[PDB]
RNA sequence: GACCUUAAAGGUCACCA
RNA sequence: UGUCGGCUCUUCCUAUCCAUUUCAAGCAGAAUUGAAAAAAGGUAUGAUUGUUCACCAUUUAAUAGGGAACGUGAGCUGGGUUUAGACCGUCGUGAGACAGGUUAGUUUUACCCUACCGUUUCGGUAGAUUUUCAAAGUAUUUAGAUAGUAGCACAACUCAGUA
RNA sequence: AAGAAACAUAACGAGUACCACAAAAGGUAUUCAUUCAUAUUGACAAUAGGACGGUGGG
């Protein structure tokens, strides 16, 4: 469901890296599995930046949405992550929000700014974001 | 689970024939030799031809009736019932053995089973023969 | 939309060989003998299947 | 077997000359020239007079002879003579490769130079791209009525392959080619003459 | 598999590496 | 002749999993299936187990199978196995036994030759004599028998909701 | 060590026994031989024509 390309974001979120979720799905956190388009090497953990689709287990929150595996777009993350433009930039938190294979976020709103990057690639998460960073 | 047929192709030791020494010997598996129209006069049918062995092996008793259900077959489609006569010459007469093992086996102080059966033909020796 | 007179001469260019059962290679409509070498040059050919609907 | 003899011969025309130089055939007719090698170590090749109908007079023959050689090699006796009797009638009354575009919804566009040494196929299957083959020396295209070419020129195998050529790069690949029946096929092979 | 017993069935052994 | 596995690293085989080129189908398209050329390049992350093996959850174009003293301990580790302590079960009158289970148990030496990687010192290639030439020494500019070899893969737009 | 004749050789095919390997099977590949038929006053290959009537039974 993913819309055009996406320039290079260095990943800070790793494996079992724990993040935020800024729906209204009643799911607190968020743990990364594996991220999707992924290429694997050797002795190599998956990585995640802005706007990238990971596969996260829900380990907190309401008993529908605990202990399941579902699947997540970071829209914001600590790391700090250049601009093509000569922007250096970085978050508070790192956060994500439940989207399906269509690309449909699941919530109906989200809380917090959502990065550019992850704003462009889904139509859908633009939309229901307060601010675009 | 039967052995390769390279395990018990070349004649090898005396004839081992089923007999009160020999017992546990299965049933060969050929039972029919002649075939065709087995009461036919002699003048009815001319023709002859041979199988004619260039080997000295073993011949078991399996390969003897899958050739003669080949035989049969091919001949009962093409000439009919009642215009040819086969007859099988080689009967599974010699015994072979087998000495399988079971590393809490013996290694070699073991005689063989019995088998199966084959027929130790020669060279130059007519194996299959049939008139029409 | 094709008219049949092209027909032929598109089917004959595609569908109208011998088929080695061996080499598998494409031969010509009367050919008797698998032409590549890899195949050993067998004997048993049959024709390409005809499409049908 | 070894044959002791194996000949063969082709009959000149009038308006034919033809000179040989150690298995170099130039040929000369009223549509220009050809020029070939035969590179056999084994035919010796030569022009003569000779009787070749059965109550007819002497003419003007070439003469492709090898002596004592197996089957194998004894092949090419006619195999040289058919070359040598396509270039005859190459010079005299050229050769022509009626060619003819098939299509089933995509239509295609043949795009001919304007000297004719070249061609262009647009639009096959929907393709963007567009295929150009090149064409040899002596062969050239031209555009007959709708979906319809053909190959003018004086040497078969210059026009024989050039033909090929387009239909080899016209080719639909990674679908079902009894279903998918497309490209230019030669329709048949005649003489302009 | 080996030994024993019953009218196929059991029972003991199957170890050092 | 240090006896399992794992970790690290290199190379080799093709009976090829992916990528490249082709042929066939009971191949309409898509997804597939059988086969040929081809081994230059890739072939992952985790829960349980000492495990090899296996079974699950993912991801990927693919997550192929194997060799090299069952590659590799003066390369590591010591989880297992395999001394000496101890416990249980069965067996034995007893000392004791158990391809029955559990727990604790010292991992030595390269400074030698070669190999490999880098790094110095000394030696040095035979047939030209147009003094506008020939040769030796020092120095620079070049030269290139041979040896290695490097780029791969994926995704998005358009083609096109078209064939 | 020179000459002679052949079946090989368009392939890492062949090349000093023991010895350091190869099978069944397949080939309108090639060489020789045997058996049968047509071989001419006209076979096979090829070009040209006929290929039929009741009979919707050469």
């Amino acid at each position: 469901g993913r819309q055009g390309n996406k320039f290079r974001v260095t990943c800070g979120l790793n494996n079992a890296s724990t993040v935020n979720c800024a729906d209204n799905t009643g799911a607190k956190t968020l743990t990364i599995i594996s991220v999707k388009g992924f290429h694997g090497r050797l002795n190599r953990l998956p990585r995640a930046g802005c706007g990238d689709m990971v596969v996260a287990t829900c380990k907190k929150g309401k008993p529908e949405y605990r202990k399941k595996m579902h699947t997540a777009v970071i829209i914001r993350q600590r790391r700090t992550w250049r601009r093509k433009d000569g922007v250096t930039l970085y978050f508070e938190d790192n956060a994500a929000v439940i989207v399906n294979m269509k690309g449909e976020m699941k919530g109906s709103a989200i809380t917090g700014p959502v990065s550019k990057e992850s704003a462009d690639l889904w139509p859908k998460i633009s939309s229901n974001a307060p601010t675009i960073v | 689970g039967r052995r390769p047929g390279r395990c018990y192709r070349l004649v090898r030791g005396h004839p081992y024939p089923k007999s009160k020494y020999c017992r546990g010997v299965p049933d060969p598996r050929i039972k029919l030799f002649d075939i065709g129209n087995r009461s036919a006069p002699c003048d009815d049918f001319p023709c002859c031809v041979h199988i004619v062995g260039l080997e000295r092996e073993n011949i078991s008793s399996e390969a003897m009736e899958a050739a003669r259900i080949s035989i049969n077959k091919n001949m009962l489609k093409y000439a009919g019932k009642d215009g040819f006569h086969v007859r099988i010459r080689i009967h599974p007469f010699h015994v072979l053995r087998i000495n399988k093992m079971l590393l809490q086996t013996g290694m070699r102080g073991a005689w063989g089973k019995s088998y199966g059966s084959c027929a130790r033909v020669k060279v130059g020796q007519v194996l299959i023969s049939g008139r029409c | 939309g094709i008219e049949p007179a092209l027909e032929a001469i598109a089917r004959k260019y595609n569908c109208d060989k011998m088929i080695c059962r061996r080499c598998y290679a494409r031969l010509p409509l009367r050919a008797t003998t698998c032409r590549k070498k890899k195949c050993g040059h067998s004997g048993d050919l049959r024709p390409k299947k005809k499409i049908q609907s | 077997p070894r044959l002791l003899k194996k000949t063969e011969h082709v009959v000149i025309p009038e308006g034919v000359n033809i000179e040989i130089n150690r298995k170099n055939i130039k040929v000369t007719g009223p549509r220009g020239s050809l020029t070939r090698e035969f590179q056999h170590p084994k035919v010796d090749i030569y022009a003569s007079k000779l009787v070749v109908k059965k109550e007819g007079p002497k003419e003007n023959v070439v003469v492709i002879d090898m002596w004592y050689g197996n089957r194998r090699d004894s092949a090419v006796v006619r195999t040289i003579a058919s070359h040598i009797k396509n270039m005859i009638t190459g010079v005299t009354k050229g050769y022509q490769y009626k060619m003819r575009v098939v299509y089933a919804h995509f239509p295609v566009t043949l795009v001919i130079a304007d000297d004719g040494k070249s061609i262009q196929v647009q639009n096959f299957l929907g393709e963007k791209r567009t295929r150009h083959i090149e064409m040899y020396d002596g062969v050239v295209v031209k555009k007959l009525g709708k979906d319809e070419i053909c190959l003018e020129g004086n040497d078969v195998e210059k026009v024989s392959q050039s033909a090929a050529n387009i239909h080899a790069a016209n080719l639909v690949r990674n679908k079902d080619i009894r279903q998918f029946l497309d490209g230019v096929y030669v329709s048949e092979k005649c003489l302009i003459e």
